[PDB]
């Protein structure tokens, strides 16, 4: 079951994005 | 300890990320951030990694 509607993968801030 | 079932259907953007759809099962073994939890799927012990807290639901309940 579908809780409500799809949320924002709120960007994991303890991560950064290694480029 | 802590458990959470996903509500949602996240998807891992890096290998850090544990991907998980909705009815899956997590065991909460660590915290990152406040949104974005460490653990493994109960009856899947291959599928751990960092999961966010906002498609999942705190099974403390």
């Amino acid at each position: 079951c579908i809780i409500s509607a799809m949320p924002t993968k709120s960007s994991r801030k303890a991560k950064k994005p290694a480029q | 300890v802590r458990r959470v079932k996903t509500i949602y259907d996240c998807q891992a953007d890096n290998d850090d990320e544990l991907t998980f759809i909705e009815g899956e099962v997590i065991i909460v073994t660590g915290e990152e951030d406040q949104e974005w939890w460490i653990g493994h799927i109960e009856g899947q012990p291959e599928r751990k990694g960092v999961f966010p807290v906002s498609f999942v639901h705190i099974l403390s309940d």
